[PDB]
């Protein structure tokens, strides 16, 4: 019933050019899951999109994403708490607060499933509740 | 943050009253599975393919978030 | 006219407000309606005598009881 | 006030050959408040019109029972709570779960107005808070 | 996340001498599930083991439920309505309100498991969303 | 009854609107989870085997 | 100042009652407790000033 | 009283060298009212301190800002959409998400006071409401 959101993925499904867009297609259209995306990942996407597309396309994304298709997740007191743990947990790994928190939103929305083109980076990351990611595409 | 105002005519008052004192819940919680119940489960599907990028990114993003703000 | 105060999640609030635009009315018609829709209106009242039964057990309930549960 | 309304005055509420249908059709219409049925009512009745009447008078009670009359109360642990020791109370009687929880409902909805054919039964009983019930028709 | 509950399977459960006691109390003991009774079951149960048994049974069965182990259930008008549906799609069978509400009840917990010694009569019946119902001893 | 009032000294319900500005939800639902993150393990499991009754009743199959 | 008035469902005031029970206290105050345990408390002041950069950056060109 | 917080004053705020440390220090530990901080502020704060100090600052300021003296602003699809008309409205300025969502957040704040260090790139915009923006310090 979720599904947890990198920027990377969101990268490749709003633009067609990009290689990997119809595999991530495939995967949000005709989930059924609902579609976890955090602030810090809508923070990553408008600042690649913007400088690296320009601001026709940052504006599009914004749009798409407030249109309501979107769980648009809150990041408070404890998830970012627990968000340094996990950070702290991995720290040589240097992964930050947007992969940290995704961490800690599988575990809010008690899903193990990650969509993500970064798969080996994540794959190393354990859940909080044990078991194993699951990375799609 | 900011709640929103529901004027409610005596009876529908009363109905809601009535329906929360059944099911042992709150009015507060009848009105929101009403107005979902409601408008809910319409929500639009998301829309992919929004641009025409030139240079592919996505399997770079640590490569080219190096100026990330700003 | 009492006057409701209810938390809607943004989630439902946005739901709401397309409905809103979409159907060409105020918001609060679309709470009123909805509430209306879920709870009704001033209580109905009560209907009686919908069959004409064989033979009188309202006197006899203990003993017609017998077999409850299987 | 409110009523407690008990099996019996269902049964010659809904039944029209019922030789109490008259009276009790007199306290239920009329009455301008909530009519007060316990779900272990709602079992006795259901069962009971479904063997000795018909399962199309048994459906035509339940639709009538759901069409938006009825107090259809709610009773959760501190209801079977309070009933459990309304039973203990009368423990000799025997009096059952449909029994107390109707005492409990009284104290519940702030009546002592029961509706009810087996008059002795309940006349037995006292209210939680004292004084007597009134048994009517 | 839940499991329906039937009458048997509670008769089993709360009296040591029944020979289904074992697995009965090895599906509820160590379930993580919420156990969920309807107050329908609660009023079959109630009688029988106060008819069977003895009030002091009784008084134990109710004090247990109440106990806050369990998951009692509302059954309101939208319930006795769609079990009233429910009730007309098994003409088949002849089931009353205690079977069809177990249906409605477990499609409102959105679980298709059901805790029952009754198998025969219950593999008939099918859950609303689809699918069959698991039914477990 | 269905509805509680109890004693929040100021500081406290200043905590709660706080919260509840913040993670986006009703004042009632930061109080409530709240009570239910203190209170959530303490559950009491089921018991069985009250009794044992005199006769085999559970099943019909 | 205390009007406090907050729906608590019909299974956590079970809670709460078993809670206050074991604990020997006000259930009020087992409910006051939670909640500070969750969001609680005065607002706590902030800390700057916890480590010490090698050079300027907040500033821009 | 309550104050929108920029990425670059909380960098000062944080780093005891920076030149800037006394003055935005002397304006927040002074205020008695809501410190604002949108969790993209959060983002880009997260990723400047991460790699331009270490992960030991990074991790510390992870902590202060979920140790309960800030405001971490709920910023959903709504905030996000009027985000992006702000942006329509200023691609002069090639502004961002950041600093749009805390245009947005000053008027959900009813305030017009900015905490930051980019003054009149920030002072080029103007607040929903109408005025000018106080920008601080
Ligand atoms: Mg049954």
């Amino acid at each position: 019933s979720h599904m947890i959101i990198d920027t990377s993925a969101l990268l490749a499904y709003f633009d067609a050019a990009e290689p990997d867009h119809a595999a991530v297609s495939e995967c949000i259209d005709s989930s059924a899951d609902a579609l976890v995306v955090s602030p810090y990942v809508v923070a990553e996407l408008d600042y690649l999109v913007a400088t690296r597309v320009g601001v026709d396309a940052e504006l599009a994304v914004l749009r798409e994403l407030a249109g309501g298709a979107w769980e648009l997740a809150n990041c408070g007191a404890a998830e970012i708490e627990q968000a340094a743990r996990i950070v702290t947990k991995y720290q040589d790994q240097r992964i930050g607060i947007a992969d940290a928190a995704n961490v800690v939103l599988a575990d809010r929305y008690r899903t193990r499933t990650i969509l993500t083109l970064d798969r080996r980076h994540f794959s190393a990351l354990r859940p909080i509740g044990g078991g194993r990611f699951t990375v799609i595409p | 943050m900011d709640k929103t105002t529901v004027y409610l005519p005596d009876e529908l008052k009363a109905a809601v009253k009535r329906a929360a004192r059944q099911r042992g819940v709150s009015e507060a919680q009848v009105i929101r599975e009403s107005i979902r119940a409601a408008v809910g489960g319409a929500k639009p599907p998301p829309r992919g393919g929004m641009y025409a990028g030139s240079e592919p990114i996505a399997r770079r993003v640590d490569e080219l978030l190096a100026g990330f703000g700003e």
